[PDB]
């Protein structure tokens, strides 16, 4: 399914009709609405890390 | 001594026994390579300059 619909909030409906269960079971799932910049930092290995060669 | 002995680089040590010295004896030595030598042959080498600790 499209990624946008999950982001748009559409609750994709999954129906489960088990052999023993007489009543079908409905499951609807979407992205919960509710965004900050994860500024990445990459730390090089220390000399002591490199000291073991 | 013969200049050949000096040119060989043989070390000559002079001792002085006198009261004023701490243990009453001091010695100094000289060879071809340290008595006002013409040449200073140095091979100064440094490794692991950073050496953090
Ligand atoms: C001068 O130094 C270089 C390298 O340190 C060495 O290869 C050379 O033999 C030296 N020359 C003399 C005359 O000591
Ligand atoms: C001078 O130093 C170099 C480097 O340590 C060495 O290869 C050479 O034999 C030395 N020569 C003398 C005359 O001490």
């Amino acid at each position: 399914i499209c990624e946008d619909d999950w982001n748009s909030g559409e609750r994709f409906t999954c129906t489960v009709t088990h052999t023993d269960l007489p009543s079908p079971l409905k499951q609807t799932i979407s992205r919960p609405k509710g965004l900050h910049r994860p500024d990445v930092y990459l730390l090089p290995p220390a000399r002591e890390q490199l000291n073991l060669r | 001594v013969s200049e050949e002995e000096w040119n060989t680089g043989e070390t000559y040590t002079c001792v002085v026994a006198h009261e004023a010295l701490p243990n009453r004896v001091t010695e100094r030595t000289v060879d071809k390579s340290t008595g006002k030598p013409t040449l200073y042959n140095v091979s100064l080498v440094m490794s692991d300059t950073a050496g953090t600790c």
